[PDB]
Parts: structure tokens; C-alpha cells; sequence
RNA sequence: CCCCAUGUGGACCCGCCCCUUGGGGUGUGUCCAAAGGGCUUUGCCCGCUUCCGGAUGGGCCCGCGUCCCAUCAGCUAGUUGGUGGGGUAAUGGCCCACCAAGGCGACGACGGGUAGCCGGUCUGAGAGGAUGGCCGGCCACAGGGGCACUGAGACACGGGCCCCACUCCUACGGGAGGCAGCAGUUAGGAAUCUUCCGCAAUGGGCGCAAGCCUGACGGAGCGACGCCGCUUGGAGGAAGAAGCCCUUCGGGGUGUAAACUCCUGAACCCGGGACGAAACCCCCGACGAGGGGACUGACGGUACCGGGGUAAUAGCGCCGGCCAACUCCGUGCCAGCAGCCGCGGUAAUACGGAGGGCGCGAGCGUUACCCGGAUUCACUGGGCGUAAAGGGCGUGUAGGCGGCCUGGGGCGUCCCAUGU
């Protein structure tokens, strides 16, 4: 018995928890934003978007999101947002949005 | 080289997709005579351009759907149901030879 | 048949049928004796062929010839079957291997001993 | 219908020679004439010539035989002991230049049809080409 | 990681290696990427070590990492001598 | 173990003389002298028309018992002589005559083929210096086959190399009776051998 | 582990350019870096971050090829396509919502059975048939079923979770396991090995290194299981011992075989004793190139060399024809032989022994199975009046096949080069 490299499992659980936590924050903010753009409220829609953008790229920093996983997230976040903002939007903060 | 094939559109019943019936020939591996088999490919037709009876060139592409890895490269010669006929008439004999039997 | 016919139906390959369901197609099978009867020959031949019903480990119950001048097989004697019919005894498809298990070899066998499983006699 | 013109001709020839006809007619076709050209050159037939039968084109094929013989059955030995069709409709037969057969250990020929024309096995091998294996004569 | 190493090809007591360019993960006697030399441990013949230094240098040119013993043979055929 | 048993009995079965003893097989006693009929209780009875098999069989057995070789080894030589270019028949005989143990016999060192086999075996032989105790060893063209120095003093070797004075040697060989050396010049050809054999039938026998 | 900064750069949105499925460039906006350690310690070493490129390995897609049965003929609803979306490194019904009503099949769908596939291997004149063990390539599985986590990479044999079966511990609540790794045990079977030595060599993981780990591997062990090599002696030696066998009782055979004489001398003894090992490392030199130096073998005191040295295992099948090898005796359709034809009921070359013989020989013979012979599934290379075989006849679908002449095309077909 005892293959002291159980440690691996021991650590997997942590990392699992660390990742899981990053992503849920990500999703929450993503909607949060999409829903603001949704309702047409410009300003704070971008402000939040930028955070989302940030958390995502940081998630890809270590091995949470990592790769193009980050890229997909960001893109599938600026399109939906700018469009939904076509409701008399006018991207104020124009944060993650090359006006 | 992305494989290119030529066949006839035997079906225009789907959206943005067509059924091309590519014919093929070759020598029987043991009896040598030139036999001739054939296969149907579902090709992508975005513009809904190609119509029933068209001869087209199919081109190996990136999957578009399950069972669909070809795009209609181009049209070789329009209209000519004389071919669609064979295909349909053959489908028609199937409508039997089971518990009844295929016409003639 | 026309070439086109050959292309359509083609030749059918022949299927040989075994003549020894010693199952597993094994080379030998061991069974237990049940009856050490003595059948009579067929068509012309006449004599008292020594036979034995055998319960194989292959699940089959068969009849086997017992080669040799004289044997020592009884009711529950363990034996080895080797496959090989006997032209005169309809129903006997295997021979019993002498010199294996409970079947003793033939006594006073000074020739084809390899068969009849008898050790080399020490010439005085 | 006349299913195989080429085979029809080799047979007309095989048939006529077996009864020792001097001549023998076969409906003319460019291709058939091409074959006869070899038959003559290779010395299997005295030769042949265009002719008109009932108004339609034919090719007289002048047959050739050995001399009269001794003993019973003085019938001449044939010059064309053999002549069999090979490639046939619904069983076409083509060969690469490396697969061109060597008929009767060289004493017989084989007529091929190449993109370089109708040639004998030797001719073909020379020109280094292959193609439909029309027939075999010896 | 791509390596330049030996591959047992001899026979019992008659070992004969093949200086090879394989992936670190293969069987030692598995499928290599290219052969670039051979080595006869027992110098049973006057020709007990060929190396085709041309190719080696190419592999090293791109990450090929030689086993120690492989390098020592590559050195012998002056794959490194930069005179 | 190659045969080893009464041998003048083979001489008899083949109804032809076999020099499986070098000497004696001359002195009115090879048995083929006033007794050339096959061995056994039936030898004197009339012989029946042999079957094609019998003939091919007897022919091979001859060619083979001549070199006291096992069918096993014999056969392999044949299948070897069948693949190599050139009239299998002779090519086969060439290889048979290239056996170190045969050569020794051919060069007069030993009186018989058996004897030579032993001389080679017991180390009393050389091949380009290095000693070779393998009777099946195949001698190539351009090889010196000398007697082992340590044995050059052996009674046996001195007698045979003595009587060997004068005795000529095969045109594919040559020997220096001085240093008891000899060379394998070339592979003998069918003509070079006066073998009472018809390889024709030997080839045919392995055809069956 | 996180936040801020620095932005070489890179990612995302939008515009534009070149490209042409999601390839490359560019402008504004946004977004995203890092770790230190060691010394012969002001320099070198190990290492960290972002980007581009190479190299290696891999995912996915496509053409063609890949067993049997039609006493399996119709199969299909995520099923076929579409639009939007999720998920992934990535395409895709892979997954989801909605829409359409498609998709597949006699060129054999669907179903049943069998089977890892290939390089190759066996056989065969070949075509072909059979096969896929050892070795190498790929795939699949890790007591059965399902599932994800962590990671560059796994759905992960010696990691995790649940269910199932089974084994073990249990204070009966609950726990612990998975040799299809090496060796070994047990069961089953006609049948398949040592609980061995070593890390010296090759290879692999971590480490700057020294070095640690390595049942991978290198070896030894057992088993004629296969192949190859070798011995059981060589020369002489009677018109021919004895014994045994046969006989026309004269004699013939075993047989130069033996005995005996001389020669060599496997085993066995004595001494020497190996390659496989050169690196890593140390020293000089820039931790480079190069030079020198040291350490290290399981096998093993084995191979091999030298000296000494004894004539020192032979068996198994067969002898009626196919098929090479014949006599006497015993037996009496018995006892038995037998692959086929067959043999034995008082003269048996066929049963049993003996003598003699033939074959092969540390093997010989049997059983099983594959190819052959079998042109007996016939493409090479067969047939259908009477031997097995023309459909009771017609009409006609699909399909197979197609007169003569010319021109275009060049799909088949043929040639060359090239890549594989
Ligand atoms: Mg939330
Ligand atoms: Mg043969
Ligand atoms: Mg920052
Ligand atoms: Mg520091
Ligand atoms: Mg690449
Ligand atoms: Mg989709
Ligand atoms: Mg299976
Ligand atoms: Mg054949
Ligand atoms: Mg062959
Ligand atoms: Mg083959
Ligand atoms: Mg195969
Ligand atoms: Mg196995
Ligand atoms: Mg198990
Ligand atoms: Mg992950
Ligand atoms: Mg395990
Ligand atoms: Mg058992
Ligand atoms: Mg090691
Ligand atoms: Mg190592
Ligand atoms: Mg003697
Ligand atoms: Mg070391
Ligand atoms: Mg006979
Ligand atoms: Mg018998
Ligand atoms: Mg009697
Ligand atoms: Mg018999
Ligand atoms: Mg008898
Ligand atoms: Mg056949
Ligand atoms: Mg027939
Ligand atoms: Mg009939
Ligand atoms: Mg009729
Ligand atoms: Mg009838
Ligand atoms: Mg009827
Ligand atoms: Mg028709
Ligand atoms: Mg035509
Ligand atoms: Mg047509
Ligand atoms: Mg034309
Ligand atoms: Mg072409
Ligand atoms: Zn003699």
C-alpha cells in the first residue's frame, strides 16, 4: 500500500477548487455584463466587460482556462455585447470596444 | 490534394445541401473485367444554386455536418435528367423485391 | 458461367467438415470409462472388438477402440482418446491411447512399442 | 448482332483454313485491316486485299498452307496452327510493356493495340509500350 | 524529446547498436526517425564505427540530445571537432 | 552421428565399389571382389525391375554414402545448390567436394573420408593457419590446408604423406608434400570427378 | 496563491489591406507577463516570463481496400439537413433549442455469426489459399458498467468517485482490495519455465552533479519445443570364429561386423583467462573544440588459449500395393492389422515373434490443424443431349454487351519523371 504520490490527488483537489472558483466568477460577470448591455445601459456594460476580459486572460495565465479557451471567451463576449447595445446604446466607456 | 469528384445531383430535397451521385470504374481485382460502382455524397450548396439534374464537381472539404465532407466546387454541365432517371428508376425497383416484387 | 456472372455471384469456397469432434479440436481428450463392452464387426469381418464408452472432459460421451492384444480397462478407469475411427465398428471414432493414465502398456511387446506404450526391455 | 468484329474475323480465318479455302472474305473495318497488315508481314497469310461484295466493303484474306504430305491424309500442315482472341468485350485485357506475353517461346506472336498503333509483341516491346491484348497467333 | 542514441540490434553476446534519431519515449529498439550510424562494441571488424557526421550535426541543429555513450561515439567521428 | 557401422555392406547394396576405407578397398577384399551382391538373407536371389523411385532412391543413397554424410546435411547442400546459379547437378557436387573433411581426404592426408573426418575433428588439421575441427567446414578457392604441426610427427600422418610421394592430385588442388600443405585451387567441375553417380537422378529424386 | 506596474510582444472586438473556408499584415480601444536558487559569488551556472520559428509526438477529416449467412429485405427520429448556441486545441448532431422532412438500401442497408488490423508467416510453378504466435507499427482493454478531476498530455492497469459481483478486516456502523507487470500459486487443459543474477552494457524518469529508481533490459535456469553444429571412433583385420537365422543339408546370411593389433583421444584433469567499458567524473584548456587521467562488469573463472588424458549413448518407424525393404515359425474370420484398397476361416511376404532388410538418426513415430496433390469453386484453369447441371414458355425493368466512317475530349488503357 501507500504510493506517497497520492499527494497528486491531494493537490488535484485544490487546483480543482481553485479553477472552479475562477470560472464561476467569470460566468457571473459575463452574464452580468451581457445582461446590462441587454437592458441597453451602455457605461457600466463595458466597465464590467473589461473586468471579465481581465479575469479571463488571467485565468489563462495559469492553467485554468488556458489556450484559445481564453480567446473564445473574450470574442464571444464583445460581439453579443456590442449588438445588444444596438438599442440606442452608444458605447460610452467603449472599453473592450474599438469604436 | 483535396480530392475532387464529378457526379450528378440526384436530390435537391434538403436545405443548403445536395446529393451528388459520383460514378466510378475499375478492374475487378480477380476477374479483371472493368466493373462500375457508384456512391452518393451529400455536398454543401449554400446559395441553393445547384438544381436537380446538374453535373457538378465535388471537392474534399472540412466537415459541415455529420455525413457531409464535400462542397460543390462547380457546375460542369446543366440539366440532364437522363441520369437522374436511372437512379430513380433503380430506387423504384426497390419498392418491391421483398414480399411482393419489382415491376419491369 | 460468364465473366459478368462470376463478377455477380462469384465462386463459392468449399467447406471441409471435421471427422473428429474431439471438440476443442484438441489433439487428445481424457475421459472416464463407463462400459468396457465388446462389439462385433460389420459387413464381412467377424471377431470381438474391445470397445469402451467414455465420458470426456469435453462434455461428450463417446465410444473408443482399445488397440492391442490384451487390455486392462475397467468401469471407472481414466483414459486418453486420440481420434481415429475403426472401419468395422460403426460408431467408434477414436482410439484409446495405450500407456497413458490407467491404460497399461502391452506386455511382451518387442516391436512397435512406441505405440502400445511399452518401455524398452533390458536385454539380459 | 455482330458482337465482336475482330473475333469474327479470326474465326472466319480459322474456319476457312481448316477446310483449306484459298481466299475468304470478312467485312472491312480500318482496324481489321490493321490486323491483317501484321498477319501478312509476319507471314501468316499470303496477304489480303480490299474488295466489294454485294456493294459493301470486304477484305479478301489469302490463306497460306504448308506443302502436301505423305502417308494417309495428305492435308497440308497449317501455317496458322493457332489464333485465339484474348481481349473481348466484357473482359477487356490490357498489359504493361513488362507484361507483354512471350507467345510459343517466341515462335508465335501476339497482336497488341497500342497508342502507337497495332504492333506485334516484339514491335511493342521495342517501342516500349503496352495496351489491349487483341489476340495470339502461332 | 528527440534523441540521438544507440539501439540494440546485435544478438546474444553479439551486440550491435544503431546510432539513431528517435523520440525519447520509444522502446529503445522501437521505430526510429532516422539512422545515422552504427557501432560495434567489440570492434570485431576494422570498420566498427560509422557515423555520417553530416546528418548528426543536422539533428543537433534542432534539439537532438545525445545519450552520453552516443555522444562519445559521435565525438570519435569528430562530430564536434570545430577546428 | 554420421552412420558408423558396417560399411563394405553399403559398397554391396549399391552393387558398386565405394572407397569408404581408402586402403584395403584395393586388396582383394572390398568384398565387391567375389561378392558384389547385396547384403542379407536375400542377396543372391534374382533382382526385380526397380521402380523409378527405387532407381532415384538408390542413386541418391550412393552419391551420399560416398561422403558419409547425413541426409539432413546432404539435403540442405542440395537445396543450396538449387538456388545458386548454374547447373544444379554439378554445383551440388562442387559443394560436396568443398567440405574440409573431404578435401583432407582428397589431399591424401587421410586414407579414407572417415579418417579425414577424425583428423579434422581431433584438431590435426589447419586452414590458413587457424585450425578448424569442423568437418562440414566449407573450403573456398585459395585456402592452404596444412597438417597440424603438433601432428606432423604423428605416425599416421607420416605414413600417408609418405605414400603420398608421387601420387598426383586433382586438377583443382595441389599439395606441397614437404610442409604437408595443399591448396584448394578451384571448385571442381562435374568432369573433374569420376563419380559413379548420375546427379541427373539425384535432382529428379528431390523433385518428387 | 493573488494585486499593481512595465507591453518586447501576444489575445479579443471593430475597420482596412493582402490572401482566400478560421491564412498574413495593419490602425484605434481593451486585455495579459515573470522566481528564484547556486557557487570558484560582480560573474558564471541552474531556472522564470511573453512572443515567433524549428523539431518531435499527437487529434480530427476524406478516396480506395478489409470474413460468413439473404432461411436477415427493408432500416432510421438526433434520424437526414438547416438556423442559433454550448463544448473542445479543433471540424462536426459531438451536445442543445427551434425549423425542415429528410438520410440509408439488392453496387446488400438492417439483423445474426466469427474476428483486433497490418509489415509479415506457412504453403503453392504461379494465381491463389490459410494465417497474423515470436519481432516491429497501429488500435483496444486493465474484475464488469458508468463518470469526471488534475494536467502539455489521461478519461489515466500498480490515481480518484458511484453502481455491480467476488475476496478480506469489522466493536456489524464501516472499512480494504483487483498479477491481461516479473516470478510464483491454484483452477481448467493434451499442454506451456525460475518465487533466479545484475544495473556492468543499451534505454528510460528525476537531479547542476555525485547519484537514486528501473522484474525495461543484459544475462544465467528449466523444457530435444525449433533450427544449426558435434560425439558414440579411425586404419588393419577369415574365402571368413561363436551365437542366432535360413537350407535343396552341399551350403547361404548376419560380416570386416566381432575378437584381436596399432593409431587418434569427446568426456574429464591442470594452468592461463577475455572482449563486451568508455563515458559520466577529475585535470589542462573558456564548464566549448581538443589533450591527458581515474572508476566501473551480472554473465564468470564462462568463451577461448596452452599442457595432460580415457575407445567412450543409439535409437525409432517401416518391409501386401501406393512405397525402398522377405524368409521361418506361431496363429486359424481367432487373436489382431487397417490411411485407402483390404488382410486372418491350416503354405498369410498384410496378425504376433524371430532372422534378415529399407529409411532416418538424438532422434523416430502418432494425433490435431493449414497449404499441396485438388483444373475437385476452374481468373490463370472445369462444366450442363444421355454422367450432377437449361429455368415450363413468353413479355419486359435494372444490368451486362454493341455495325461502318470522320472530328473534338483523353475517363479507362499505355509510357516517362517524381514522391510514397
Ligand atoms: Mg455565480
Ligand atoms: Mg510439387
Ligand atoms: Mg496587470
Ligand atoms: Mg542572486
Ligand atoms: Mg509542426
Ligand atoms: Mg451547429
Ligand atoms: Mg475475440
Ligand atoms: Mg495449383
Ligand atoms: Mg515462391
Ligand atoms: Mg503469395
Ligand atoms: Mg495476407
Ligand atoms: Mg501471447
Ligand atoms: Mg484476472
Ligand atoms: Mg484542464
Ligand atoms: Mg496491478
Ligand atoms: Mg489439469
Ligand atoms: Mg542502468
Ligand atoms: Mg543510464
Ligand atoms: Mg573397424
Ligand atoms: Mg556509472
Ligand atoms: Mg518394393
Ligand atoms: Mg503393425
Ligand atoms: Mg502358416
Ligand atoms: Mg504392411
Ligand atoms: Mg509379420
Ligand atoms: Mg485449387
Ligand atoms: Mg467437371
Ligand atoms: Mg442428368
Ligand atoms: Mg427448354
Ligand atoms: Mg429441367
Ligand atoms: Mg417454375
Ligand atoms: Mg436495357
Ligand atoms: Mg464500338
Ligand atoms: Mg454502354
Ligand atoms: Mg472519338
Ligand atoms: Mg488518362
Ligand atoms: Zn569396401
Amino acid at each position: 500500500r501507500n504510493l506517497s504520490a497520492l499527494k497528486r490527488h491531494r493537490q488535484s483537489l485544490k487546483r480543482r477548487l481553485r479553477n472552479k472558483a475562477k470560472k464561476s466568477a467569470i460566468k457571473t460577470l459575463s452574464k452580468k455584463a451581457i445582461q446590462l448591455a441587454q437592458e441597453g445601459k451602455a457605461e457600466e456594460a463595458l466597465k464590467i466587460m473589461r473586468k471579465a476580459e481581465s479575469l479571463i486572460d488571467k485565468a489563462a495565465k495559469g492553467s485554468t482556462l488556458h489556450k484559445n479557451a481564453a480567446a473564445r471567451r473574450k470574442s464571444r463576449l464583445m460581439r453579443k455585447v456590442r449588438q445588444l447595445l444596438e438599442a440606442a446604446g452608444a458605447p460610452l466607456i467603449g472599453g473592450g470596444l474599438s469604436a | 490534394p483535396k480530392k475532387v469528384l464529378t457526379g450528378v445531383v440526384v436530390s435537391d430535397k434538403m436545405q443548403k445541401t445536395v446529393t451528388v451521385l459520383v460514378e466510378r470504374q475499375f478492374p475487378h481485382p480477380l476477374y479483371g473485367k472493368v466493373i462500375k460502382r457508384s456512391k452518393k455524397y451529400l455536398a454543401h450548396d449554400p446559395e441553393e444554386k445547384y438544381k436537380l439534374g446538374d453535373v457538378v464537381e465535388i471537392i474534399e472539404s472540412r466537415p459541415i455536418s455529420k455525413r457531409k465532407r464535400f462542397r460543390v466546387l462547380r457546375l460542369v454541365e446543366s440539366g440532364r435528367m437522363d441520369l437522374v432517371e436511372k437512379y430513380l428508376i433503380r430506387r423504384q425497383n426497390y419498392e418491391s423485391l421483398s414480399k411482393r416484387g419489382g415491376k419491369a | 458461367p460468364t465473366i459478368n456472372q462470376l463478377v455477380r455471384k462469384g465462386r463459392e469456397k468449399v467447406r471441409k467438415k471435421s471427422k473428429v469432434p474431439a471438440l476443442k479440436g484438441a489433439p487428445f481428450r481424457r475421459g472416464v470409462c463407463t462400459v468396457v463392452r465388446t462389439v462385433t464387426p460389420k459387413k464381412p469381418n467377424s471377431a470381438l472388438r474391445k470397445v469402451a464408452k467414455v465420458r470426456l472432459t469435453s462434455g461428450y460421451e463417446v465410444t473408443a477402440y482399445i488397440p492391442g492384444e490384451g487390455h486392462n480397462l475397467q468401469e471407472h478407469s481414466v483414459v486418453l482418446i486420440r481420434g481415429g475411427r475403426v472401419k468395422d465398428l460403426p460408431g467408434v471414432r477414436y482410439h484409446i491411447v495405450r500407456g497413458v493414465y490407467d491404460a497399461a502398456g502391452v506386455k511382451d511387446r518387442k516391436k512397435s512399442r512406441s505405440k502400445y506404450g511399452t518401455k524398452k526391455p533390458k536385454e539380459a | 448482332m455482330l458482337t465482336d468484329p475482330i473475333a469474327d474475323m479470326l474465326t472466319r480465318i480459322r474456319n476457312a483454313t481448316r477446310v483449306y479455302k484459298e481466299s475468304t472474305d470478312v467485312p472491312a473495318s480500318r482496324f481489321k485491316e490493321e490486323i491483317l497488315r501484321i498477319l501478312a508481314r509476319e507471314g501468316f497469310i499470303k496477304g489480303y486485299e480490299r474488295v466489294d461484295v454485294d456493294g459493301k466493303p470486304y477484305l479478301r484474306v489469302y490463306l497460306k498452307y504448308g506443302p502436301r504430305r505423305q502417308g494417309p491424309d495428305p492435308r497440308p500442315e497449317q501455317v496458322i496452327h493457332h489464333i485465339r482472341r484474348i481481349s473481348k468485350p466484357g473482359r477487356r485485357v490490357y498489359v504493361g510493356v513488362k507484361e507483354i506475353p512471350r507467345v510459343r517461346r517466341g515462335l508465335g506472336i501476339a497482336i497488341l493495340s497500342t497508342s502507337k498503333g497495332v504492333l506485334t509483341d516484339r514491335e511493342a516491346r521495342k517501342l516500349g509500350v503496352g495496351g489491349e491484348l487483341i489476340c495470339e497467333v502461332w | 524529446m528527440v534523441k540521438i542514441r544507440l539501439a540494440r540490434f546485435g544478438s546474444k553476446h553479439n551486440p550491435h547498436y544503431r546510432i539513431v534519431v528517435t523520440d525519447a519515449r520509444r522502446k529503445r529498439d522501437g521505430k526510429y526517425i532516422e539512422k545515422i550510424g552504427y557501432y560495434d562494441p567489440r570492434k570485431t571488424t576494422p570498420d566498427w564505427l560509422k557515423v555520417d557526421v553530416e546528418r548528426a550535426r543536422y539533428w543537433l541543429s534542432v534539439g537532438a540530445q545525445p545519450t552520453d555513450t552516443a555522444r562519445r561515439l559521435l565525438r570519435q567521428a569528430g562530430v564536434f571537432r570545430q577546428e | 552421428g554420421r552412420y558408423i557401422g558396417p560399411v563394405c555392406r553399403l559398397c554391396r547394396r549399391e552393387g558398386v565399389k565405394l572407397y569408404l576405407k581408402g586402403e584395403r578397398c584395393y586388396s582383394p577384399k572390398c568384398a565387391m571382389e567375389r561378392r558384389p551382391y547385396p547384403p542379407g538373407q536375400h542377396g543372391q536371389k534374382r533382382a526385380r525391375r526397380p521402380s523409378d523411385y527405387a532407381v532415384r532412391l538408390r542413386e541418391k543413397q550412393k552419391l551420399r554414402r560416398i561422403y558419409g554424410i547425413s541426409e539432413r546435411q546432404f539435403r540442405n547442400l542440395f537445396e543450396e545448390a538449387s538456388k545458386k546459379k548454374g547447373v544444379t547437378g554439378s554445383v551440388f557436387l562442387g559443394l560436396l567436394e568443398s567440405r574440409l573433411d573431404n578435401v583432407v581426404y582428397r589431399l591424401g592426408f587421410a586414407v579414407s573420408r572417415r579418417q579425414a573426418r577424425q583428423l579434422v575433428r581431433h584438431g590435426h588439421i589447419t586452414v590458413n593457419g587457424r585450425r578448424v575441427d569442423l568437418p562440414s567446414y566449407r573450403v573456398r578457392p585459395g585456402d592452404e590446408i596444412a597438417v597440424a604441426e603438433k601432428s606432423r610427427n604423428l605416425e599416421l600422418i607420416r605414413q600417408n604423406l609418405e605414400a603420398m610421394k608421387g601420387r598426383k592430385v586433382g586438377p583443382w588442388l595441389s599439395l606441397d608434400v614437404e610442409g604437408m600443405k595443399g591448396k584448394f585451387l578451384r571448385l571442381p567441375d562435374r568432369e573433374d570427378l569420376a563419380l559413379p553417380v548420375n546427379e541427373q537422378l539425384v535432382i529428379e529424386f528431390y523433385s518428387r
